């Protein structure tokens, strides 16, 4: 049971600094580096520098220096990564990962970074959190129909869309969020169903959005 | 900085057919590359280091070879776990570095969208801003194109579309396309048309609906 | 000693921050060029059918060649 373990989602504004942390276990955590990987939506891993946390020795890509901190508290077994000066840019996934090898035994005994955690989402952002309003799509009006709910303006991510209450899965999409220019999300759900069923079946959106606390049901007429 | 590059970006192949991915590296690094796996909302694997020595936990159809500039990794056969992102990643010089992924996704037969439009609906148009919603149903390949026209006059800048992962069952792919426009102006017009053009459909599909009559 | 522009003389490799350049270990690896190296290339070693020409330095890896019988 090697593990490493991150701290929860993060929401900072332009400006501000975040600190994620990543508690290792199962494991010396003295003798391997942390190395740290970020991704940004729909985008590739970036490698953010490493870490020797034995000696305290840390080194980051030049485009990082200033911003980015590595710092670690052996007695917990945990690593740090702070990162200042925000940016919406700086929106991603922030990943820990080990790997064995440092100093005269890098080059001869490195086995790749072989456990990662679990990957902290960091949102930055001056939106402020605010759920949905669902609106259906129905058409005026084939033998199949497409019905659905337009899940629009909020923040941050995610929302979860049922249909009636979890008993309709077939046949259902819910689509990937959109960033709109205003700083909130925006997504569709559908579903296509039997055109024949629309006179004698009722269709329900479920919409959560935890960081609101608000859970919205919507039916959709056609 | 050492440059990887893998090409393609993405791989189109079949369940029980070969997978072979390319990394190149801008210089030599030996044999100072690894390569991870990403499936969609999880974080990377390792699957190879140092070239060509798979990781523990790995299944053997894994292989990386390769040295100095050009490196593969093969799967010499796919299982459907297998289609994911695969990047590079090189070790050698500073500072570390990773190529910008290879998407293996699954060819099946080409698959024309269904397409449907919707109107803004009352309630949102109470609000001031009117959403207009064009979906595309079950399609292959992932390709297609969207335009909206508002009483004929194509439109531009005022759209966004997102796209499911490849569905998990039949392998198609959706697209939902966003016209957003305020109120007023979404009153001043008449037909709101969604046009879609894909390798399955002979020639361009419109849906469309007149406002108010709607 | 300090890297130049980024980069370490031949017959040295960067450290992990690239901050410092540090000299490879004579007979064992090598640098041929100004570089951004983690570490240095280990000396390759000439096999039995072959004879070692020049030896492996810090800037320069063996130079092997087959007995009188080429190649
Ligand atoms: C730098 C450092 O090691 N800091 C802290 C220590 O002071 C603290 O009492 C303990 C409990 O959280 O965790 C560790
Ligand atoms: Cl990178």
């Amino acid at each position: 049971q090697v593990q490493l373990v991150q701290s929860g989602a993060e929401m900072k504004k332009p400006g501000a600094s975040v600190k994620v942390s990543c508690k290792t276990s199962g494991y010396t955590f003295t003798n391997y580096k942390i190395n740290w990987v970020r991704q940004a939506p729909g985008q590739g891993l970036e490698w953010m520098g490493w870490m020797n946390p034995d000696t305290d020795s840390t080194g980051y890509p030049q485009k990082f220096q200033g911003r980015v901190t590595m710092t670690r508290n052996t007695s917990i077994s945990t690593a740090y990564m702070e990162l200042s000066s925000l940016r919406s840019e700086d929106t991603a996934v922030y990943y820990c990962a080990r790997s064995y090898g440092s100093g005269s035994y890098y080059r001869d005994y490195y086995y790749g970074m072989d456990v990662w955690g679990q990957g902290t989402t960091v949102t930055v952002s001056s939106a402020s959190t605010k759920g949905p309003s669902v609106f259906p799509l129905a058409p005026c009006s084939e033998s199949t129909a497409a019905l659905g709910c337009l899940v629009k303006d909020y923040f941050p991510e995610p929302v979860t869309v049922s249909w009636n209450s979890g008993a309709l899965t077939s046949g259902v999409h819910t689509f990937p969020a959109v960033l709109q220019s205003s700083g909130l999300y925006s997504l569709s759900s559908v579903v296509t169903v039997p055109s024949s069923s629309l006179g004698t079946k009722t269709y329900t959106c479920n919409v959560d959005h935890k960081p609101s606390n608000t859970k919205v049901d919507k039916r959709v007429e056609s | 900085e050492i440059v990887l590059t893998q090409s393609p970006a993405t791989l189109s192949l079949s369940p029980g057919e070969r997978a072979t991915l390319s990394c190149r590296a801008s210089q030599s690094v030996s044999s100072y590359l690894a390569w991870y796996q990403q499936k969609p909302g999880q974080a990377p694997r390792l699957l190879i280091y140092d070239a060509s020595n798979r990781a523990t936990g790995i299944p053997a159809r894994f292989s990386g070879s390769g040295s100095g500039t050009d490196f593969t990794l093969t799967i010499s056969s796919l299982e459907p776990e297998d289609f994911a992102v695969y990047y590079c990643q090189q070790r050698s010089n500073w500072p570390l570095t990773f190529g910008g992924g290879t998407k293996v996704e699954i060819k099946r037969t080409v698959a024309a969208p269904s397409v449907f439009i919707f109107p803004p609906s009352d309630e949102q148009l109470k609000s001031g801003t009117a959403s207009v919603v064009c979906l595309l149903n079950n399609f292959y390949p992932r390709e297609a194109k969207v335009q909206w026209k508002v009483d004929n006059a194509l439109q531009s800048g005022n759209s966004q579309e997102s796209v499911t992962e490849q569905d998990s069952k039949d392998s198609t792919y959706s697209l939902s396309s966003t016209l957003t426009l305020s109120k007023a102006d979404y009153e001043k017009h008449k037909v709101y048309a969604c046009e879609v053009t894909h390798q399955g459909l002979s020639s361009p599909v419109t849906k469309s609906f007149n406002r108010g009559e709607c | 000693s300090s890297p130049s522009e980024g980069l370490c003389p031949p017959g040295h490799h960067i450290s992990e921050d690239g901050r410092d350049c540090i000299s490879c270990k004579y007979g064992q690896d090598y640098s041929t060029h100004w570089n951004d190296l983690l570490f240095c290339l280990r000396c390759t070693r000439c096999d039995s059918g072959e004879v070692e020409l020049s030896p492996c330095t810090t800037t320069r890896n063996t130079v092997c060649q087959c007995e009188e019988g080429t190649f």
